[PDB]
C-alpha cells in the first residue's frame, strides 16, 4: 500500500540522512547538497538511518516531519500522513518525531541548520 | 477524476471537493415537512421552518431516519454541489463507536444508490488531527451529536481508550431552551429549537470558575445580553450564557451520571501506555462547533491540570477553523494518490458486498 509511492523506494537501505519536500501534496526528494536548509514556508519529511546499539551491522530509523513556521496547512497535513506512511513501508520500525520551527529537538538538531526565506506554493485551492 | 469529501455531521453536512482549502457547501442536515398535517431540505428547509416541522436523519452520530438521510445525501449531489455522484470517489467520515450497521449501510448505498466509483470511511478525529499537522495527540471532537475522546500514537487511533459521550451541541441547545423557558420565555417547537441554537452560537460562554461567575450575574446585570428574535421580540440573557456550556463539565444539568468532557479526556489519556501520556497531554486537540465557545480552552487547561499529576505539561490546542478540521483533514487525505488506493472500489463492494467496509476501513 506504501508500496504506491514513488518516493519510498530505496529509502532506508544504509546509514544516513534521506530528506523530501511536501510540494502541492508531493513527497519531492530533496538533494543531498541542501540537506540541513530548509524553507520557513515549506514542510519536510527527514529519515534517519543508523544503526542501532543492538546490532552494528542492522538499521534502525528516526523518522522526523519538520514544520516550518509559515508552512500551510494541507503541506503540514501531507508531512504528517506521509510520515505515517513511510514508518508503515519500513515496517513500523521508525520512531516518529514533529518538528516545528524554532523548538526542533536535540534528536534532530543532531543531525546537522539554515532557515529559508519563503517557499513553494500551497496545494489548496482557495475557496473564496 | 476529482475526489468529494463529505462530513456528515448530526447538525451539518460540510461537503466540496478534495484539495480545496474548505468545503464549499454547509448546510443542515435536516429534512422539513409541513408543520400541518412534501418535504425540503437543508438551507431551504432551514429558511422556512415557519411552516414546516424539522427533523434530523441523524441523531447522536448514528444515522437514524435512512429514507430522508438519503434525501441529504441526493441533495448534497444534485442540489448543492451539483455534481454527478458515479463521477466522483467519494470520502465520507463517522464518529468512533457507532453500531457497524451504520457504515455497513453508508457503503450500500454509496454504492447501489448513487454509484460512486470508490469510497472510505474515516474517523472523523483522526482527520482533525492530520489537519492539525500532528501524528500523536488527543483529539476531543464535539459537534452536534456526539462528543469523543481519540488518542492517536503515530498515526493510528488507540481505540481501546477512545471514550465516547452522546451529549453535544443538541443537547446543549435544548437545555438552553430549558433554561430560557424557566426565565419567562417559551422555546418548545422545532423551529423554535433553531432560534434558540442561534442564541447558543452567538452568546454562550464557559466560565472560568462556575460557581464565582453565578455570583457575578447576582451582583449586577454586567453579564447579560440582549437577542432580537425573528418576530423583533428582544429578549435578555443572564447566566444561562454560561450555564448552557457548563453542562459539557457537568452533564448532571440534564440528568447524566457522565464524567464531564475534561474527565473523560483524562480517563481516555489514562487508558494508554504510560510513556506516551505526556506527548497526549501537550497536544490535546479540539474539533467540531460544540468546542467553539469562548473560554472552553483556558476551561480545559484549568480542569485537566486538576486533575493530572502536578508537574505534568498540557496544552490546548484550539485551531480557529476548528468547525472545518474534520472536512479539511479529509479533504488533504484525499488529495493523496497512495490514500486513493485504500479506497473501496465498486468492483470490490460488488463482490464483497457491504462488509468490505471492515476490511478496508474499519
Ligand atoms: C484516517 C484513518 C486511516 C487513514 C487510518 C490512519 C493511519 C494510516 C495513515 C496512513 C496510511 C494508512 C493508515 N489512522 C487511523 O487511525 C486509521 C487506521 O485505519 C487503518 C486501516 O489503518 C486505524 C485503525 C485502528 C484499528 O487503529 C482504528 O482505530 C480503527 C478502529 C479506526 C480506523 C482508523 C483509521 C482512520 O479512519
Ligand atoms: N460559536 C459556537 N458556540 C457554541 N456552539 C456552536 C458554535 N458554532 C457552532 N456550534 C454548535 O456546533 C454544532 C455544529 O457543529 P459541527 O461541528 O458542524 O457539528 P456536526 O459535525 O455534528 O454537524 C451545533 O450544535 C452548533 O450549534
Ligand atoms: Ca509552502
Ligand atoms: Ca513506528
Ligand atoms: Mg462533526
Amino acid at each position: 500500500a506504501s508500496q504506491h509511492e514513488d518516493a519510498w523506494k530505496g529509502a532506508g537501505k544504509q546509514v544516513g540522512v534521506e530528506i523530501w519536500r511536501i510540494q502541492q501534496f508531493k513527497v519531492v526528494p530533496v538533494p543531498k547538497k541542501h540537506h540541513g536548509s530548509f524553507y520557513t514556508g515549506d514542510s519536510y519529511i527527514v529519515l534517519s538511518t543508523y544503526h542501532p546499539k543492538t546490532n552494528p551491522d542492522k538499521l534502525a530509523y528516526d523518522v522526523h516531519f519538520w514544520l516550518g513556521a509559515f508552512t500551510t496547512q494541507d503541506e503540514a497535513g501531507t508531512a504528517a500522513y506521509k510520515t505515517v506512511e513511510l514508518d508503515d513501508y519500513l515496517g513500523g520500525l521508525p520512531v516518529q518525531y514533529r518538528e516545528v520551527q524554532g523548538y526542533e529537538s536535540e534528536r534532530f538538531l543532531s543531525l546537522f541548520l539554515r532557515i529559508l526565506d519563503g517557499g513553494v506554493e500551497t496545494g489548496f485551492h482557495h475557496v473564496e | 477524476t476529482t475526489a468529494l469529501v463529505c462530513d456528515n455531521g448530526s447538525g451539518l453536512v460540510k461537503a466540496g471537493f478534495a484539495g480545496d482549502d474548505a468545503p464549499r457547501a454547509v448546510f443542515p442536515s435536516i429534512v422539513g415537512r409541513p408543520r400541518h398535517q412534501d418535504s425540503y431540505v437543508g438551507d431551504e428547509a432551514q429558511s422556512k421552518r415557519g411552516i414546516l416541522t424539522l427533523k434530523y436523519p441523524i441523531e447522536h452520530g448514528i444515522i437514524t431516519n435512512w429514507d430522508d438521510m438519503e434525501k441529504i445525501w441526493h441533495h448534497t449531489f444534485y442540489n448543492e454541489l451539483r455534481v454527478a455522484p458515479e463521477e466522483h470517489p467519494t470520502l465520507l467520515t463517522e464518529a468512533p463507536l457507532n453500531p457497524k450497521a451504520n457504515r455497513e449501510k453508508m457503503t450500500q448505498i454509496m454504492f447501489e444508490t448513487f454509484n460512486v466509483p470508490a469510497m472510505y470511511v474515516a474517523i472523523q478525529a483522526v482527520l482533525s488531527l492530520y489537519a492539525s499537522g500532528r501524528t500523536t495527540g488527543i483529539v476531543l471532537d464535539s459537534g452536534d451529536g456526539v462528543t469523543h475522546n481519540v488518542p492517536i500514537y503515530e498515526g493510528y487511533a488507540l481505540p481501546h481508550a477512545i471514550m465516547r459521550l452522546d451529549l453535544a451541541g443538541r443537547d446543549l441547545t435544548d437545555y438552553l431552551m430549558k433554561i430560557l423557558t424557566e426565565r419567562g420565555y417559551s422555546f418548545v417547537t422545532t423551529a423554535e429549537r433553531e432560534i434558540v441554537r442561534d442564541i447558543k452560537e452567538k452568546l454562550c460562554y464557559v466560565a472560568l470558575d462556575f460557581e464565582n461567575e453565578m455570583a457575578t450575574a447576582a451582583s449586577s446585570s454586567s453579564l447579560e445580553k440582549s437577542y432580537e428574535l425573528p418576530d423583533g421580540q428582544v429578549i435578555t440573557i443572564g447566566n444561562e450564557r454560561f450555564r448552557c456550556p457548563e453542562t459539557l463539565f457537568q452533564p448532571s444539568f440534564i440528568g447524566m451520571e457522565s464524567a464531564g468532557i475534561h474527565e473523560t479526556t483524562y480517563n481516555s489519556i489514562m487508558k494508554c501506555d504510560i510513556d506516551i501520556r505526556k506527548d497526549l497531554y501537550a497536544n490535546n486537540v479540539m474539533s467540531g462547533g460544540t468546542t467553539m465557545y469562548p473560554g472552553i480552552a483556558d476551561r480545559m487547561q484549568k480542569e485537566i491540570t486538576a486533575l493530572a499529576p502536578s508537574t505534568m505539561k498540557i496544552k490546548i490546542i484550539a485551531p480557529p477553523e476548528r468547525k472545518y478540521s474534520v472536512w479539511i483533514g479529509g479533504s488533504i487525505l484525499a488529495s493523496l494518490s497512495t490514500f486513493q488506493q485504500m479506497w473501496i472500489t465498486k468492483q470490490e463492494y460488488d463482490e464483497a458486498g457491504p462488509s468490505i467496509v471492515h476490511r478496508k476501513c474499519f
